[PDB]
């Protein structure tokens, strides 16, 4: 007969459908970050705070959980991995500091993907001490490879920052403005971008990054109510 | 790069000398077999609702 | 099946100018963007300047912004970028890439060390 | 100084190639083909609607009995649906998150998963102790997983993403062949019918046919532009036809080594998804990311239907063993039957 | 009956008033009794008025009545008499005026329940668009319906028609009682979505996941306590002819909460406001582009947060004034559904794409 | 009475049935 193996379906199908809506309700109360970015950037510092293809990290702040998945593993050539991360709440971006110019197209080319549009992406500028020390000894030059430093001003009216060398401000905002030009010069309004000044032994990091979440998520919730 | 060139070479070697019929015949048997299973493809004719699972 | 060759490109004293053209072949010039490349001897790679379709916009690193001109056009599935200036910091190889997609601008992995699309490429130094 | 002999030897064989494969075209498919009459209009409606996955689906695979078929979506999870009654079989939760591909073994047994961790992992659905376990984990691949597909019980094909492919067999661990020579990331592959042969487009824009016995390629065809997305054997076995994402599908010979016929249209540029055959391979039924999936006449090269049901982009579809039914997945984490 | 003993107990309470008002107070005119309302002392004041007693139906809180002392003799009767002629307050003029109204309020309210029937249908027939966010506004519309359903069967039902207050059925007093509790179940639901405003925007805005069964407790089970209260102490202390009588602050009752959860409601719009102007701050979006922007936003939230009910609150005694207060407040109330409807289901975005969506695919089909 | 504007519909309902339908009272002559 089949009346038995339909009710042992039925009742299979239930269960399945409550485990399911258990899974349903413990992940949606997690966000997904995806960790991008080049190499010697110091990411693998923040990594080790917490070969295999993802490395996760598991860690929580304030109530709520966060699922951070470097992708280091995984070939250079990011095209057909990258349309994955499309339902991560934010994407951590790490710039080292022509290494500035490969950060540069990456960035710009993530900011344009057809598939990456909804996200968006947290700019952390890691490695400022070495900025610093690079434009304090002067071995280096900046004009060579960027010919708009010298023509740049410092955008005084808006850099609260603490007492040190008022050239590498000049630097940390021009570096600053060099990426907001490529993030604001094609956005539709759609996915934005927090930048923020970071160093390598910055504990921060983790509430900054609450803080964009918070920031997008509300956006969004703003946006779904036609509001923005 | 030298090596990955000897390698390419090669195998395009094995390549080159792969027997190729004539383009005539090869579409001669694709449809007669698209042909002769004309029939057998609800996608193409339709079956019965009766026969069919997905009802 | 994509095959971009290179022209130009010999021992010129420095401050001289020369002139690299690819002709594109096995696809249509016209939708896809293209992306130039050059590979500095004991380093790794760079990206050197792009043009948008049909010659819309057009965009070059910092090192070579203000010197370097790059044209190309769909009729004759030409790309062309002009040389002027030459250091010997500039002495590299450069290479065609195309980009992987049509009507698409992200345009990603031009700078992977194993591109399929990316041309032969052909040496350009200048010395004395 | 060996370089330019071996690139000059390189431009000659290829040379040597164009030239043979002009003696051996005399005719187009198209003209051949102009004098039996067209398919017609057909549309197919959904039948059943399948929902409880939580994030976007990314590969299925339907079963030999045309009954069970396994989707697995960005969830950690694979259910295996039961298509007649929309009833869900079993639920495994999957260790890792980012799973990108699916297989169904043709006896049942087994299934197969693969995603962003190089790791390809058989989990045993015949045992009946309460529990779903991986029986065996296969880690070796340096690339990300992007399809694999199951020869018999003891043997799997799978294509990661760093240009190989392995020929893996269970219960051991160990890699048996090794097919190498791509130079583009292996999206997609499919087995001949006789289980002897398997095709692989990679990010190259070609397709190279594999010999799973000895461990080499046979025949390159390339003519395409772009990435190569999907690919899929002819029912007869002496073709197949692939998907890019310039917007075009394309139908190679097996023995002609050249392509055959292109579908396209000037009013669409979608990147191919997924490409799948009928049971007489009289219709290409290929995705698209245009939220909706078209039906081709494959000797005609003309449009027959347009299938569209799906909020978001179709990423996997696959018409079944007995040909009865098409079910296509799309990224809105619903998975739809055509019929 | 009740209601006119009610008149007259207050024409006999007012007497004892009066004669405080005698006692208390020690050139002035004498103080001589009327029949309605008692006149002062005016210093030989020609033509001094009051404002209208408004003991009776006909009689309104509006007109005032005037006279002269050396008081004014009638010359039918040769005796004292006050003018009242202009306590009518039935003149056909202002009677026009509320004819146009009770045709308004009939014909913003028809097409809101047009404008509404098929906008709830779009969101149940398409289960794409199904979210938390669209459950609150299925049970938000499904209340602005019925509620206007009942609006329109009140106005020529049992409005029009003497006879059946008269015969004072058991019946009536229930028809009443559903359209008091479920009036004030569309205006508790504003609070209910308001309060899901504030959830999702500035507080607790990561955790997106909540419990809905306190929203629907409050959406409904919630105004049936004071609807139940209301009618317990009007039976026992006014018990009115079908209960239809608005003279008695009884009402207040029911009508208190209403306002004081619009009065919430106000707060929440405000945090809302704050926050959507603090966003912008970040951005550096231009000063003279986000004003447009920043009041079209609070323009929208008015029909669904019932914010006009707390802004234009008490109706002015001015007969300019008032005439505008009653055109535009009673606009806004009849066509409330009609605004909300076409604004989260007319105007929305996903939901103008999805209906384009699926008409692509029937026109394929057909 | 209640001066809400919550109570807009049912003072118009209110104020239309004791007018559409009454008796009058004449305001002067024996009426005070």
């Amino acid at each position: 007969d089949q009346r038995n193996e339909e009710k042992a379906q039925r009742e299979a199908n239930k269960k399945i459908e409550k485990q399911l809506q258990k899974d349903k309700q413990v992940y949606r109360a997690t966000h997904r970050l995806l960790l991008l970015g080049a190499g010697e950037s110091g990411k693998n510092t923040i990594v080790k705070q917490m070969t295999s293809g993802i490395f996760e990290t598991k860690f929580q702040v304030d109530k709520v959980n966060f699922h951070m998945f470097d992708v280091g593993a995984q070939r250079d050539e990011r095209r057909k991995w990258i349309q994955c991360f499309n339902d991560v709440t934010a994407i951590i971006f790490v710039v080292a500091s022509n290494r500035l110019q490969a950060a540069l197209k990456l960035f710009d080319s993530i900011w344009n993907n057809k598939w990456l549009r909804d996200t968006s992406v947290i700019l952390f500028l890691n490695k400022q001490d070495l900025l610093a020390e690079k434009v304090l000894a002067g071995k280096s030059k900046i004009e060579d490879y960027f010919p708009e430093f010298a023509r740049y001003t410092t955008p005084e009216d808006a850099t609260p920052e603490p007492g040190e060398d008022p050239r590498v401000t000049r630097a940390k905002y021009f570096i600053r403005d060099e990426f907001l030009r490529i993030s604001t010069a094609s956005g539709d309004g759609r996915h934005y971008c927090y930048p923020h000044f970071t160093c390598s032994v910055d504990t921060e990091n983790i509430r900054r990054v609450f803080n964009d979440c918070r920031d997008i998520i509300q956006r969004m919730h703003l946006r779904q109510y036609e509001l923005l | 790069s030298i090596a990955q060139a000897r390698k390419l070479v090669e195998q395009l070697k094995m390549e080159a000398n792969i027997d190729r019929i004539k383009v005539s015949k090869a579409a001669a048997d694709l449809m007669a077999y698209c042909e002769a299973h004309a029939k057998e493809d609800p996608l193409l004719t339709p079956v019965p609702a009766s026969e069919n699972p997905f009802r | 099946q994509v095959q971009l060759q290179e022209s130009g490109g010999g021992l010129v004293q420095p401050g001289g100018s020369l002139r690299l053209s690819c002709a594109a072949s096995g696809f249509t010039f016209s939708n896809y963007k293209m992306n130039w490349v050059r590979q500095a001897p004991g380093k790794g790679l760079e990206w050197v300047s792009d043009i948008s379709q049909s010659g819309a916009s057009i965009s070059y690193t910092g090192s070579v912004k203000g010197r370097f001109t790059i044209s190309r056009d769909n009729a004759k599935n030409t790309l062309y970028l002009q040389m002027n200036s030459l250091k010997p910091e500039d002495t590299a190889v450069y290479y065609c890439a195309r980009c992987p997609a049509p009507f698409t601008r992200d345009c990603f992995d031009v700078t992977s060390t194993t591109y399929a699309y990316r041309g032969q490429g052909t040496q350009v130094t200048v010395s004395s | 100084s060996e370089l330019d002999q071996l690139r000059q030897e390189a431009e000659q064989l290829k040379n040597q190639i164009r030239d043979a494969r002009k003696a051996c075209a005399d005719a187009t498919l198209s003209q051949i083909t102009n004098n039996i009459d067209p398919v017609g209009r057909i549309q197919m409606r959904t039948r059943r609607t399948l929902r409880g996955h939580l994030a976007k689906i990314y590969a299925m695979h339907w079963g030999t009995d045309s009954r069970l078929l396994v989707s697995a979506s960005q969830d950690g999870k694979l259910i295996i649906w039961d298509s007649y009654t929309t009833n869900k079989v079993h639920a495994i939760p999957l260790r890792s998150s980012w799973v990108m591909t699916c297989a169904y073994a043709p006896s049942g047994n087994y299934v197969a998963c693969g995603g962003l961790d190089n790791i390809c992992s058989i989990y045993n659905l015949k045992t009946r102790e309460g529990n779903v376990r991986v029986s065996r984990e296969l880690a070796g691949h340096t690339g990300y997983l992007s399809c694999c597909r199951f020869l018999d019980d003891n043997q799997i094909v799978t294509s990661s993403g760093d240009t190989t492919c392995a020929l893996w067999d269970i219960e051991t661990g160990q890699q048996t062949t090794t097919f190498t020579g791509h130079t583009g990331d292996v999206m997609s592959l499919s087995l001949a019918p006789d289980t002897r042969l398997f095709v692989s487009g990679a990010c190259d824009a070609s397709a190279k046919l594999w010999d799973v016995r000895e461990g080499m390629c046979r025949q390159t065809f390339t003519g395409h532009e772009s990435d190569i997305n999907a690919i899929c054997f002819f029912p007869n076995g002496n073709a197949f036809a692939t998907g890019s994402d310039d917007a075009t599908c394309r139908l190679f010979d097996l023995r002609a080594d050249q392509e055959l016929m292109t579908y396209s249209h000037d009013n669409i540029i979608c990147g191919i998804t997924s490409v799948s055959f009928s049971k007489s391979g009289r219709l290409l039924l290929a995705g698209y990311d245009d939220f909706n999936c078209n039906v081709w006449d494959a000797l005609k090269a003309d449009r027959a239907g347009v299938l569209a049901g799906h909020d978001n982009r179709v990423s996997c579809l696959g018409v079944t063993d007995d040909g009865m039914a098409v079910a296509t997945g799309s990224w809105d984490s619903f998975l739809k039957i055509w019929n | 009956p009740f209601l006119y003993v009610v008149g007259r107990k207050k024409m006999m309470d007012a007497q004892y008033k009066c004669y405080d008002r005698m006692q208390q107070l020690p050139p002035y005119c004498n103080r001589t009794w009327d029949g309605w309302l008692c006149w002062d002392d005016t210093p030989a004041g020609v033509l001094s008025y009051q404002f209208c007693p408004d003991y009776f139906p006909d009689f309104d809180p509006s007109e005032k009545v005037t006279k002269y002392c050396d008081w004014f003799k009638h010359p039918e009767n040769n005796r004292t008499w006050s003018n009242y002629t202009m306590c009518n307050a039935f003149t056909p003029e202002k009677l026009k005026n509320a004819y146009v109204l009770y045709y308004l309020a009939i014909v913003g309210h028809s097409l809101s329940i047009f404008t509404l029937v098929i906008s709830l249908g779009i969101f149940v027939f398409f289960r794409s668009l199904g979210c938390q966010r669209v459950t609150l506004h299925k049970n938000m519309f499904l209340t602005y319906i019925l509620n206007s359903m009942i609006i329109i069967i009140h106005l020529v039902e049992v409005v029009p028609n003497g006879e059946l207050v008269r015969r004072d059925p058991v019946s009536c007093k229930i028809l009443h009682f559903f359209h008091q509790y479920m009036m004030a179940c569309n205006y508790f639901w504003m609070l209910c979505e308001g309060i899901y405003l504030h959830t999702l925007i500035v507080v607790a805005v990561f955790t997106e996941k909540q419990r809905l069964r306190w929203y629907y407790l409050l959406g409904w089970g919630f105004p049936l306590v004071p609807t139940t209260i209301h009618a317990i102490t009007r039976a026992v202390y006014f018990n009115d002819n079908c209960w239809l009588s608005v003279e008695t602050h009884l009402l207040y009752i029911i009508h208190g909460p209403v306002m004081a959860a619009l009065v919430v409601n106000f707060f929440f719009l405000l945090n809302i406001v704050r926050v959507l102007v603090t966003k912008m701050r970040e951005t550096h979006e231009a000063e003279s582009h986000m004003y447009l922007k920043a009041v079209k936003a609070t323009m929208i939230l008015v029909p669904l947060l019932g914010i006009q009910f707390v802004v234009f609150p008490w109706r002015p005694s001015n007969k300019m004034l008032g005439k505008i207060y009653d055109y535009v407040m009673h606009s806004l109330i009849h066509f409330q559904g009609f605004f909300v409807a076409t604004i989260y289901c007319f105007c929305n975005n996903e939901v103008q794409t999805t209906v384009k969506r699926q008409w692509a695919q029937f026109k394929i089909q057909w | 009475k209640c001066n809400t504007a919550t109570c807009a519909t049912q003072r118009l309902a209110e104020f239309l049935r004791h007018s559409s339908n009454n008796p009058p009272t004449n305001v002067g002559s024996n009426t005070p």
